[PDB]
Formats: structure tokens, C-alpha cells, sequence
DNA sequence: ATCGTAGGGGAAGGATCGTATGGCCT
DNA sequence: GCCATACGATCCTTCCCCTAC
């Protein structure tokens, strides 16, 4: 195999970890592989759902040909990241990716091993699954400056996700604050923060003093897709210096995942 | 001195109905251009040819059509001194009437001629040709109908002893019945004697006294049966007097030659007045059943004419490109082909072409037909269609074709000329046929009554033989239109013309006349072609001849009427008489269970030579011998004399043929000897007309095994289930005794080595497993592995014939058909096998089936002879069925398939490429029964039907083929959809099926994943038994195979794009992607 | 008015069930 | 932990087409 994956306990607890809170969604997922790492995509509301894995969070990750995709499932409801979710097998002891062939021939083999009573080794064989190469395919990933970032907490989330969720009708928007705070005045709850970004639960922590950004989202909808995720709170990353203003709320901890959606394009 | 009988055929017309397009006057400016001529005109009909007038109605000297008719409305065109002698003469035909002697005092009739039919009378023509080539109609008198009665049931109901009181007292219902009809019946009428007769039914029976009742009528007889004390048994009621007559007289047949010979007391055939001409004929004769002999000598056709037609149509109201409607009086018959053979030499006599206005066929035409020596085209121009139709009977009425034929003519053709023959113009079409008048000339259709099953014709003195039901049951085609026939029989790829373009050519101008003349022509001269290469008479004539019927009712009644007509002979020879009486109903053969799999050891076959009739003829079945009691056959010795038969929990006893033979051995005895005359001329000398007689043969199976179903039909005439039950327990028990005895013999290791030495030659490696895998009804498959193929033919033959000599008693035996090299097993009757010889055989599966499409059946086809021929991929094949399908769900398949995955891809790419043909992507649906008489209502074709029918199109018949294409599911459909179910009053059901000529006129595109779905499914549903009768498994690897994984953003990449949005792949093959996934991942993580 | 009975396979419809989570626990 | 529910497959009948006997 000239792109092995090796995935060892010390990193799949961390792997198992990350996923869950992920009990869903990333089931139906396109996942990119290179020479860095797994990027998980997903279309979650018209939400971009995107998961990172750094070499560093695998064992023995290695890549020899260019960047690839394969789609999870693999013959319908049978998903290559089963493995990664709750305690679906509660004897997960390594996993293996196996990518063989040509370049526009390259297939996953995943083969997973089995904590048994008395030994630690392969024992699953009817649960190993192959998925070929998705040859023609277009992965458009969110790139840009942060801008000004922030380090949102867990119970700010009862206040900063439900407040509207009703589109344009009643929208939230989308500001920092005139005089330099984070208060953004939604329709009548008036959320308000300190901001005091540097470099008290009013204070967000913010960095990257940008300090302007007051554009009106494209549509109030967030709410469901980060309750599906189930994520604690994170880092909010700006993308108004393109010409389309985009949002990016990445949670915080190891294999963080960042939901993305766009802004309104009217500046 | 004056015609006896009324000739209602036309003869002199100064009034008629002028109806004619308004277009070919003078091509008048467009105010008086559109529409329709309509008015009375008083003024002789006349026909136009080559710049010369004639009056239609003008028989004598110059004429345009030829014409063989003597007499012409009481006129004899006869040169003086026209007295023929006649012979011998071949009759072809058998009509029957009725006579009276008050109608017949004008003419000079003998006395023996007069006084039995002096009240009322029946009298049997024969219309036949004479050698020299004169139509002769002979008249045979002193027929009546005579049925059977029990004389204690009238004795003990009615009370009448003095068997002349019986007549009494029928005379008397009669005068009292409810219609005032039966006036004058008196006892004279008839005649009611003493029989002693037995019934057919059960053994048991005793013979008794009957009353043998003869009626000298046709409607009294059925009146007598039907009205007249239903509460009474009556035997042989239903039977017509031409049977009476033909079964009377032994050798007697309704096709073939006859003799005058002089009567009893030297009495001798009376020739006919010509002025009491009762029919067209040259010369007619009066004689008895005595007069006529049955000549062995000649045995072939006479002269005989044939003549086959078509008509075209065009609609002359708003709306023309709409299908003409016979009913609408602006409807209209714009041409008229119609070509004359002689069925002697299959010769072209004469080609004619009516048209309604002037018509100049083109010169490549008439160069193409010299060119060939076909006869120069006669073309008759007419001012109005009435012209046409009274000069298209005319000819048919002078020119007298005995056979006519043409294409689709039942259903289309002759209703629409009916129609407007009677309906509009108020003609009365019943002298129109041989008989000068009170003839029948009528068409039946099936429609919504379930009593007919077939569309029927019936003319006196002419035999109809439509091409359309003829080709139906020869050939195998998905569309049986003219030109796909043309193309598949014939090979011949012959130009079309639509209905939509007619109008235009019409209101063009002569050519485009001519050119529609040269289509028509050419569509009479492709019929004719088909006629004479098939040629129906033969073998309807000799089904006729054999049976004992008519050659119309051999055509058009069935199959019940021939068994029970052929039976009557014997029931009377025997002494016996036949009672009259007018969901599954018992159990059938047994299918084995396929051992289904792809298994390369040589496969042979067994099978039975005619199961049913040698059961029948062995077992000794029949009506005569039955009892479903005991100690009424108590005492004979058991078993020797009766066989004792378990059948639906009852017992049942069948004496041995010894002690009283079965009316069916000797009717399957006789009906056999037809198939094997015709088996016996095949392997002489046939390079391709041994596809003619295996259809032969093929049908005189069927009217063989045909006496099993007539046996056991219910509510039929004359049926018994015991017999038919009896005979497929039979069957059963031969099968699996065949089973067993193969099982238990040469299974061992060597018994079959010392049956047969030859076996020594033949052994490949590996033990003897010889097993049966496969059965069906008499069929039997074994398995001889670890044997060559090359010595399983001689060796088959001997086994089958050691198993026919220690198992089953004669006429039972079982030959060794074929030998299968490679088998696939699929299902019960679902087989494709290879033969030894080369040639590979489907059964069952959708490649053989008629309502599949062609880009599919071709895509299994490749994929079939890829498999079954290239040696890799059969060894791959092979080489998959040692692991289970579940392995094979997560290893990674043999290099074998690898063509397989060549063929889907190719198959996915040809699927999805701009401009595909529409022709390969259509489907069939057969409508069986009315729209009104079906519970479902949702077919995919019935919805075709119904959109056909609400933008007045072709309508297609109850009987062909509805093709239809599944369109692409779009917003304008889906709404389209929705308008029509809300006016006629998710994912879209499966109903977007539209006709294929709207799809190409408004360039429709098509669901092409409908038709990617269903040819994965047809090819995991044909290979499944690869993958151990799984079809999840088989499909999610088939589809392993395809490529299409493509993956675009839906509508929404522009967006991202302009957020700043990376790309990664598609395009960009470049390795600053790989840069990209870190300009990603440092965005992320 | 007028041959019979076993079999698979595609399509439209109704009832059944194994889970995916949230509203609610809290 | 909970409990609720709208999705979804998942059979299971019934009717209609052509085929093999
Ligand atoms: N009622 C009826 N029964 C039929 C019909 N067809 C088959 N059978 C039943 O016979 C089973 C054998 O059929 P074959 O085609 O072998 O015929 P065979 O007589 O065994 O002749 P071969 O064995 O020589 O083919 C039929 O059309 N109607
Ligand atoms: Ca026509
Ligand atoms: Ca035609
Ligand atoms: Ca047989």
C-alpha cells in the first residue's frame, strides 16, 4: 500500500474523542486526502460542515500520489466512518486505510481491529470495506484572514444562537459595536459583550481588533446545524474582505469542526 | 320470363349521394376552396380512364376491370349455346338456405325436387371451380336436422304416447308462442321416430329408447331447443345441417373435388334454368347426396382468384391532421389499391387503383414494375367517393375473387367501407357476395363482451385471409407493423407515408397523387409477397379437410369446435350421442427445483414425445370409459382388465382398451398422422423452408394437444375434468418415476459403463455425479460431470430409449433432445444454455421477452456471448462460485471481469451522449382486454392509450401493441401531469410513458436513469445465479463497476467562488492543489 | 362465443418497524 | 438518561405481461 494509514489507540482516543459530539451528520460526508491530512466536507443546511486531521493526529498516516476523495458509504448505509461514532463497537482497538492502485484507480480498503476478552487483534474481517476513487470532483474549502476572532464560551450560546433564527424577517444582525464592544443588537434581546480583545462574562477575549465589521447577515437561519453538532462554543473567524462576507464558528479542542456560511454580498 | 330470386345488388342507379373535396374542381380561389362538396345528384355514376367515360353499370363489350360474372341483372352476357358439361369439380365452400315451394312453383323443378321441400325446406350449396375454369354452384336437397330426445321424460312430463302426437304437440307451442313468426307449422314438419341409443357419458350407462326428432328448419330446431320444455334432456341439439350432411355421407369433405355420378334409380344432376339462377356461378345443377362421389385422382387447386386490397383515407374536416373517422361524413377513401393473383402459378394477373380525381403516377414507378415484368397499373379516376365504392363492389361482385387478403383489413379496412357503404350511403351489401341475395356479409369485433375473443368476417362464397393474425403467430416482434415485418421477413427496407402528410400531397396536385398511388401499390405488392411466401390456404385447407368444418370456421371459430366436430363421427359410428350442456379448475404438472448456478459440465435433456396423447392412447381416457362408482365394474380382474386412479381424493376406473376402446385414442390417432407426414420432409431437402414446416408441425401440435384442454375446459360443451386431471397425475407420476429410476440405476460408479462399453471412451477425470438439476412437466436436465460432451448424444439416445422400454408401456416414449456444454440456471423456465453443436438457447429471460427495449436486450447480449464464449471470463465466472456472495462484498473480484466492467461502461457512456436515437429506447405493452374492463387502471400503457385517444390519433385496437417511450421528469411535465389529472378528474409514479411520434415531433428528452436503472436490474436479475441467487449483492457489485461518482456542487459553486473559496482537483492537476490542502488546513487547524 | 395449468418479474399500494434526536426531563 | 416523532426502509398483497410447458 503506497498510502497506508495507520491509526493506533494512543491517537484513535483522541479520534473517538473528536467524534463524539459527532454522532451524526459526517455519516453522509465526502472526505479529502493529500499529503497533510483527512479534510471532512459535508452540506449540512446549506452549511459548510468541514472537519481537519493533521498528519500529527495519526500514527502512521502517509501519501505518495495527489489529493483524492472518497465518499463514505460505501454500496448505501454503510458509511467508512461507522467506526468513529459512540460506542458502536466498544472494542476499537486500531484502524487501517489501505489506498492501492493508479492515480485515477486509487481505493480505500479499511480493515478494524478488536479489543476480544483475551487479545487485541483483527479478528473483524466482515466488516472491512472498499470505496473507489470519485474521479471528477470540485472541493471548495473556505481560505481567507480570520479577520477579528473571539473565544465565545460554552453558556454564552443560550443567548448568541437563540435569539432569532428566522431569517431576514427577523434577522440578527450581524455587528460588533460602534464604540468597540461585541453587543449584537439582534431585534429586541440586545446581547451584549465587552469585547476587550487583547494583544468578567461580559468580556469575549477577541483578537485581530477589526473592531468595524457590521454587515447584516444573508439569512438568519444557524440554530439547528450547530445544535446538531452538539459544539460546546468556539472561535468566530470573518471573511467580509472578500466580496462575499463569510462566518466560520470553529469549535475549540483537538479535530475541532468549523461550520462556514455566507454573508450578505451586498458590499 | 323473370328472375325467381331478387338480385339486390345494384344493377341500375340514376340517383346518388355526391360527396367530394372542393379542391379539385378547378383549384377555385381560398374563399371556395376549403371544405367539402355535399348535395344530391341525379345523373348515372361513371368512371373516367385514360380520357375515356364509361358507365360502371354497363356490362357488355369495353370494360375497364375484367369481370368473370355471366348474368348482370337478368341478363345473360353469355354467347349462344353455352352449354358446358360438367364432371368433376372442386368444391371449396359449403353454404346453406332455406327454400320454399311457393317460391320455387315459377320454375321447372323435378317433382323429387319439389316434394321435399314442399312446406319448407334446407339446401346445401357447394360452390366450386370446374377444371376447364367455370364457377359451378350445386344444390343437394333432402338434408334435415334431427336431434335426440328421451322418450320416458316425454312419456312421464307430457303424458303423449302416438309419436305423431309428439309432433302435435310441438306444432301446437309452436303456434302459441309469443312471436308471430310459426304461423302455418303443422305436424307435417316433423318427423319423430324410435332410436335405441346409448349415452357417451360413464361406463356404466345402459342403452336406451330415444326419440329421434328430424326437423325440416334452422331457426325451428334451436327455437324447439331453447323455448320449448327446457326441463328435458336433448342430445345433439346444437349441430348444424351441413355437419349432418357432411358426417351423413362417409368420405365426404368440405375442400377437394366431387364427381356427378347418376342416383339411385338412375337418376341424374338436373341442370338449372339460367333465369332461376339463384347465385353468380356460370353454370349451377340440382342433385340429391346420391348424385355425388368423392374423386381420389386430382389433388390440386383450381384456378382460383385471390385479390388483395387496401384502402387509404384522409380527413377532409378541421383539424386534418387528425385520423379519419368513418362515421363523419367529410371523412373520406381518397385511393384504392387492389391486386388480382391467380392461386395457380402466384402470378400477377392485374393490378388496378382507384382514386377519387385525377392521378399520374410517376415514370420511376412504371419503369420499376416493367422492370421486374409486373403488369402495366390500370388507375380509374371517380368524381365523387360513392363512384369509387359502387365501382370497387361492382368488381368484387363480377370479378368474384374467391380468397381476398390484405393487411389489418378485419380492423381497419373492411369496418371503415361498411361503415361508409351503410351507414351514409344506405346500401344494401347482402346479394354483394356469391349469392345474388339474403346472403351475409358482416364483421365482428371483440369489444367489451368477453364471449368473442377474436375479430371475425364473414362473407358467403369468399374467404378472407387477413396477413396481420398470420403473421402474429409465426414470427416473434416487438412492433408488428408493415415495416418492421418488411424488414425482418422479407428484408426488404420499404419507404413509409404517414397520415399527417397525406392532406398536404393530396391538395397538392396529380403527382403527389401518383406518388401516394406508387406507396399504396407498393404496400399491395409487399402484402402479396408475404401471402405467397407463407401461403395460409394450404394449411388451413388441410385443417379443414381433416377436421370437418368449413374452411371460415377453421380460420375464425377455434379450436373446441374441430375436436367436437371430428368426435361427432365416432359417437355416431359407436352407437353413442352426445348430451348438450350450454379460476383454476384442477392441477397441473410439477416443476422441479432448479439447482440454479453456472455450471460448465455437459447437461443433457429428456423429454417425453407428445406426453398428453400417448397418456390418453396408453391409459385408455375417456368419456365412455369412466365410473366414479364401485360395483359397477366389479366384475372384471383387477388391474388386468381396469386401471384404479386416486385423483382430487376420489377413485376412479379406466377398463383397459380390450373390453371397450376410447373414442379420443382413435381422434389423437388420426390427428397425429398429419405431424409425422410433416416431420418426415424436413431433413431432405430444406435449406430455408424447414422454417415453414416446423411452424406447421408446430401448429398440428397444438391442435393435438388441443383434445387435453377441449377434455377439460369448464363450462364448455361436453367437458369432464376427471379425464384432464387424470391425465396430468399421469403425467406427474412418469415424471418423477423418470426421476427416481435415473437416480437409483447408474448414480453408483459404474452401472452406466456396464449398460453401455461406450462409456469407456468417454470419462473425464473426476467420479460420477450424474443428477437431475432441472424439471418441467415431461423435461428432465441431468448433470453428467466427470464426462465428455463429445460421447453424451449416441449414449443418451440408448438411456432414453432403455428408459421409454423398462418403465412406461406404448405409444409412451422418451427421446434424448439436446446437450447442453455450458448451462446457467436462473429460475423455474428461465434458462441460457449453449448447445454442443454451437448455437446458444434463451428461455424465459427479458433477451426473449417482448416488452423490453433494444439498447438493453443488445447490452445482455454482448454481455451473454461475453460470458459464454471468452474463455477468461468464463474461468473467472467459474472461479467466483467457490466463495460465498458475502466474501465477494469485500474482496476484490477476479481479473476475469474485467470485459464485464468494459461493457457497462461502455454501455453508460453510448446512454449518455447528446442526440441519442429514440427508436432504441422504446417499449411494448400488448392491450388484452377493453380499457373499461381493467381493475388497475395504472399501466404505463392505458395512459398511452388515453392521451392517443384525447388528441384523436390512431387508436389502437384490443388485440397489438401499444409502444410507448418513459420521458424525462421535468417541471413542465410534472406540470403537464397535474393539469391533465385535474381536468380528467414527491417523486413522480412510474406513468411518464408518452407515444414515441409526439416525443419526436416535440423533441422530448428521455429519463435516461430510468433506463440506466432497469438495464442494471435486467443484468443482475439474468446473473444473479453467479453470486448464489442473491440480487442485493449482485447489484451493489454490478454497480461497483460504473464510474458515475461525479460529484458537482449543486448550483453553488459560483457562490463559494466568489467568498474567496479554494479549488481543489476537477481542473487543477497541477500540485499547488496539495498546496492548497495546506492553505486549507492552516485555515483550519 | 368457445384449449388447459404452473411459474417469474415489474409496478402501485398499504401497513410495519429501527432509528435517527430533540421538546422535555433538567 | 429521556422520549418523542417524523423520516426511512422493509416487507407483504394484488393485478397485469409474456413465457414455458
Ligand atoms: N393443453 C395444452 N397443453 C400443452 C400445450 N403445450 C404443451 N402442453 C403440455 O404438454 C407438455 C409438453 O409440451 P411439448 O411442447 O413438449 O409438446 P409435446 O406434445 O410433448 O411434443 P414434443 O415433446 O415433441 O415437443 C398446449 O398448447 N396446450
Ligand atoms: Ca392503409
Ligand atoms: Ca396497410
Ligand atoms: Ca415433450
Amino acid at each position: 500500500a503506497p498510502c497506508q494509514v495507520v491509526l493506533q489507540g494512543a491517537e484513535l482516543n483522541g479520534i473517538l474523542q473528536a467524534f463524539a459530539p459527532l454522532r451524526t451528520s459526517l455519516l453522509d460526508s465526502l472526505l479529502v486526502m493529500g499529503d497533510r491530512g483527512i479534510l471532512i466536507h459535508n452540506t449540512i443546511f446549506g452549511e459548510q460542515v468541514f472537519l481537519p486531521l493533521e498528519h500529527s493526529q495519526f500514527s502512521r498516516y502517509r501519501w505518495r500520489g495527489p489529493t483524492a476523495a472518497f465518499l463514505s458509504l460505501v454500496d448505501q448505509k454503510r458509511s467508512l466512518l461507522s467506526v468513529f461514532r459512540a460506542n458502536q463497537y466498544p472494542d476499537l482497538r486500531r484502524v487501517e486505510l489501505a489506498i492501492t492502485g493508479q492515480a485515477p484507480f486509487r481505493t480505500l480498503v479499511q480493515r478494524i481491529w478488536t479489543t476480544t476478552s483475551d487479545g487485541e487483534a483483527v479478528e473483524l474481517a466482515s466488516e472491512t470495506l472498499m470505496k473507489r476513487e470519485l474521479t471528477s470532483f470540485v472541493v471548495l474549502v473556505p481560505q481567507g484572514t480570520p479577520d477579528v476572532q473571539l473565544r465565545l464560551t460554552r453558556p454564552q450560546l443560550t443567548k448568541v444562537l437563540n435569539a432569532t433564527g428566522a431569517d431576514s424577517a427577523t434577522p440578527t444582525t450581524f455587528e460588533l459595536g460602534v464604540n468597540g464592544k461585541f453587543s449584537v443588537f439582534t431585534t429586541s434581546t440586545c446581547v451584549t459583550f465587552a469585547a476587550r480583545e487583547e494583544g468578567n462574562a461580559k468580556t469575549v477575549y477577541g483578537e485581530n481588533t477589526h473592531r468595524t465589521f457590521s454587515v447584516v447577515v444573508d439569512d438568519c437561519s444557524m440554530r439547528a446545524v450547530l445544535r446538531r453538532l452538539q459544539v460546546g462554543g468556539g472561535t468566530l473567524k470573518f471573511f467580509l474582505t472578500t466580496p462575499v462576507p463569510s462566518l466560520c464558528v470553529t469549535a475549540t479542542g483537538p479535530n475541532a469542526v468549523s461550520a462556514v456560511f455566507l454573508l450578505k454580498p451586498q458590499k | 320470363t323473370g328472375p325467381t330470386q331478387r338480385h339486390t345488388y345494384y344493377s341500375e342507379c340514376d340517383e346518388f349521394r355526391f360527396i367530394a373535396p372542393r379542391v379539385l374542381d378547378e383549384d377555385a380561389p381560398p374563399e371556395k376552396r376549403a371544405g367539402v362538396h355535399d348535395g344530391h345528384l341525379k345523373r348515372a355514376p361513371k368512371v373516367y380512364c385514360g380520357g375515356d367515360e364509361r358507365d360502371v353499370l354497363r356490362v357488355g363489350s369495353g370494360g375497364f376491370w375484367p369481370r368473370r360474372s355471366r348474368l348482370w341483372g337478368g341478363v345473360d352476357h353469355a354467347p349462344a349455346g353455352f352449354n358446358p358439361t360438367v364432371t368433376v369439380f372442386h368444391v371449396y365452400d359449403i353454404l346453406e338456405n332455406v327454400e320454399h315451394a311457393y317460391g320455387m312453383r315459377a320454375a321447372q323443378f323435378h317433382a323429387r325436387f319439389m316434394d321435399a321441400i314442399t312446406p319448407t325446406g334446407t339446401v346445401i350449396t357447394l360452390l366450386g371451380l370446374t377444371p376447364e375454369g367455370h364457377r359451378v354452384a350445386v344444390h343437394v336437397y333432402g338434408t334435415r336436422q334431427y336431434f335426440y330426445m328421451n322418450k320416458e321424460e316425454v312419456d312421464r312430463h307430457l303424458q303423449c304416447r302416438a309419436p305423431r302426437d309428439l309432433c302435435e304437440r310441438m306444432a301446437a307451442a309452436l303456434r302459441e308462442s309469443p312471436g308471430a313468426s310459426f304461423r302455418g307449422i303443422s305436424a307435417d314438419h316433423f318427423e319423430a321416430e324410435v332410436v335405441e341409443r346409448t349415452d357417451v357419458y360413464y361406463y356404466e350407462t345402459r342403452p336406451a329408447l330415444f326419440y329421434r326428432v328430424y326437423v325440416r328448419s334452422g331457426r325451428v330446431l334451436s327455437y324447439l331447443c331453447d323455448n320449448f320444455c327446457p326441463a328435458i334432456k336433448k342430445y345433439e341439439g346444437g349441430v348444424d345441417a351441413t355437419t349432418r350432411f357432411i358426417l351423413d355421407n362417409p368420405g365426404f369433405v368440405t375442400f377437394g373435388w366431387y364427381r356427378l355420378k347418376p342416383g339411385r334409380n338412375n337418376t341424374l344432376a338436373q341442370p338449372r334454368a339460367p333465369m332461376a339462377f339463384g347465385t353468380s356461378s356460370d353454370v349451377e345443377f340440382n342433385c340429391t347426396a346420391d348424385n355425388l362421389a368423392i374423386e381420389g385422382g386430382m389433388s390440386d387447386l383450381p384456378a382460383y382468384k385471390l385479390m388483395c386490397f387496401d384502402i387509404e383515407c384522409k380527413a377532409g374536416g378541421e383539424d386534418e391532421l387528425a385520423f379519419p373517422v368513418a362515421g363523419h361524413p367529410e371523412d373520406l377513401v381518397i385511393q384504392i389499391s387492389c391486386l388480382l393473383y391467380d392461386l395457380s402459378t402466384t402470378a400477377l394477373e392485374h393490378v388496378l387503383l382507384f382514386s377519387l380525381g385525377s392521378c399520374d403516377l410517376p415514370e420511376s414507378h412504371l419503369n420499376e414494375l416493367a422492370a421486374r415484368g409486373l403488369p402495366t397499373p390500370v388507375v380509374l379516376e371517380f368524381d365523387s367517393e360513392f363512384e369509387m365504392l359502387l365501382a370497387f363492389m361492382t368488381l368484387v361482385k363480377q370479378y368474384g375473387p374467391e380468397f381476398v387478403t390484405g393487411y389489418n383489413i378485419i380492423n381497419f379496412d373492411w369496418p371503415f367501407l361498411l361503415a361508409k357503404l351503410t351507414d351514409i350511403y344506405k346500401v344494401p351489401l347482402d346479394g354483394y357476395g356469391r349469392m345474388n341475395g339474403r346472403g351475409v356479409f358482416r364483421v365482428w369485433d371483440i369489444g367489451q363482451s368477453h364471449f368473442q375473443k377474436r375479430s371475425k368476417i364473414k362473407v358467403n362464397g369468399m374467404v378472407n385471409i387477413d396477413m396481420y393474425g398470420i403473421i402474429t403467430d409465426k414470427i416473434k416482434l416487438s412492433s408488428y407493423k408493415l415495416n418492421a415485418v418488411a424488414e425482418a421477413v422479407l428484408k426488404d427496407k420499404k419507404k413509409d407515408l404517414s397520415y399527417r402528410d397525406i392532406p398536404a400531397y393530396y391538395a397538392a396536385g396529380p403527382a403527389q397523387r401518383g406518388v401516394i398511388g406508387e406507396y399504396c401499390i407498393q404496400d399491395s405488392l409487399l402484402v402479396g409477397q408475404l401471402f405467397f411466401k407463407f401461403l395460409p390456404h394450404l394449411e388451413l385447407s388441410a385443417v379443414a379437410r381433416l377436421a370437418g368444418i368449413n374452411i371460415t370456421r377453421t380460420i375464425y371459430d377455434g379450436q373446441q369446435i374441430r375436436v367436437f366436430t371430428c368426435l361427432l363421427r365416432l359417437a355416431d359410428q359407436k352407437g353413442f350421442i352426445l348430451p348438450d350442456t350450454q379460476h383454476v379448475g384442477y392441477q397441473g404438472a410439477r416443476v422441479l427445483d432448479p439447482t440454479s448456478g453456472f455450471h460448465v459440465n455437459p447437461v443433457v435433456v429428456f423429454d417425453f414425445a407428445s406426453l398428453y396423447p400417448s397418456i390418453i392412447q396408453a391409459h385408455n381416457l375417456c368419456f365412455s370409459t369412466l365410473s366414479l362408482r364401485a360395483d359397477a365394474v366389479a366384475h372384471l380382474e383387477a388391474g388386468k382388465d381396469y386401471l384404479e386412479i386416486e385423483v382430487g381424493g376420489r377413485r376412479l376406473f379406466f377398463v383397459k382398451a380390450h373390453v371397450r376402446e376410447s373414442l379420443l385414442s382413435i381422434l389423437l390417432r388420426d390427428w397425429l398422422a398429419m405431424r409425422k407426414q410433416i416431420r418426415s420432409r424436413i431433413p431432405q431437402s430444406s435449406p430455408e423452408e424447414a422454417v415453414l414446416l416446423d411452424k406447421q408441425q408446430a401448429a398440428i401440435k397444438v391442435v393435438c394437444n388441443s383434445v387435453y384442454g377441449f377434455t377439460g375446459v369448464q363450462h364448455g360443451l361436453l367437458p369432464c375434468l376427471h379425464v384432464a386431471a387424470t391425465v396430468t397425475t399421469i403425467g406427474r407420476e412418469m415424471l418423477l418415476a423418470t426421476r427416481e429410476y435415473v437416480h437409483a440405476r447408474w448414480a453408483a460408479f459404474e452401472q452406466l459403463l456396464a449398460d453401455f462399453p461406450e462409456a469407456a471412451d468417454m470419462r473425464a477425470p473426476g467420479p460420477y455425479s450424474m443428477r437431475i438439476i432441472y424439471g418441467d412437466t415431461d423435461s428432465i436436465f441431468v448433470l453428467c460431470r466427470g464426462l465428455t460432451a463429445a460421447g453424451l448424444t449416441a449414449v443418451g439416445d440408448k438411456m432414453a430409449s432403455h428408459i421409454s422400454r423398462a418403465l412406461f408401456l406404448p405409444p409412451i416414449k422418451l427421446e434424448c433432445e439436446k446437450t447442453f456444454t455450458k448451462l446457467l440456471l436462473i429460475a423455474k423456465k428461465k434458462y441460457i444454455g449453449v448447445i454442443y453443436g454451437g448455437k446458444m438457447l434463451i428461455k424465459g429471460v427479458d433477451l426473449v421477452r417482448k416488452n423490453n427495449c433494444a439498447f438493453i436486450n443488445r447490452t445482455s447480449r454482448a454481455l451473454v456471448d461475453l460470458l459464454f464464449y471468452d474463455d477468461t471470463v468464463s474461468g473467472a465466472a467459474a472461479a467466483l462460485a467457490e466463495r460465498p456472495a458475502e466474501e465477494w462484498l469485500a474482496r476484490p473480484l477476479p481479473e476475469g471481469l474485467q470485459a464485464f466492467g468494459a461493457v457497462l461502461v461502455d454501455a453508460h457512456r453510448r446512454i449518455t451522449d447528446p442526440e441519442r436515437d429514440i427508436q432504441d429506447f422504446v417499449l411494448t405493452a400488448e392491450l388484452s382486454r377493453h380499457p373499461r374492463a381493467y381493475t388497475n387502471k395504472r399501466l404505463a400503457h392505458l395512459t398511452v392509450y388515453y392521451k392517443l385517444m384525447a388528441r384523436r390519433a390512431q387508436v389502437p385496437s384490443i388485440k397489438d401493441r401499444i409502444p410507448y417511450v418513459i420521458v424525462a421528469q421535468t417541471r413542465e411535465v410534472e406540470e403537464t401531469v397535474a393539469r391533465l389529472a385535474a381536468l380528467r378528474e414527491k417523486l413522480l409514479v412510474s406513468e411518464l410513458a408518452e407515444d414515441p411520434a409526439y416525443a419526436i415531433a416535440h423533441g422530448v428528452a428521455l429519463n435516461t436513469d430510468y433506463y440506466f436503472s432497469h438495464l442494471l436490474g435486467a443484468a443482475c436479475v439474468t446473473f444473479k445465479a453467479l453470486f448464489g441467487n442473491n440480487a442485493k449483492i449482485t447489484e451493489s457489485l454490478l454497480k461497483r463497476f460504473i464510474p458515475e461518482v461525479w460529484h458537482p456542487p449543486d448550483d453553488v459553486a459560483a457562490r463559494l467562488r466568489t467568498a474567496g473559496f479554494g479549488a481543489v482537483g476537477a481542473g487543477a492537476t497541477a500540485e499547488e492543489t496539495r498546496r492548497m490542502l495546506h492553505r486549507a488546513f492552516d485555515t483550519l487547524a
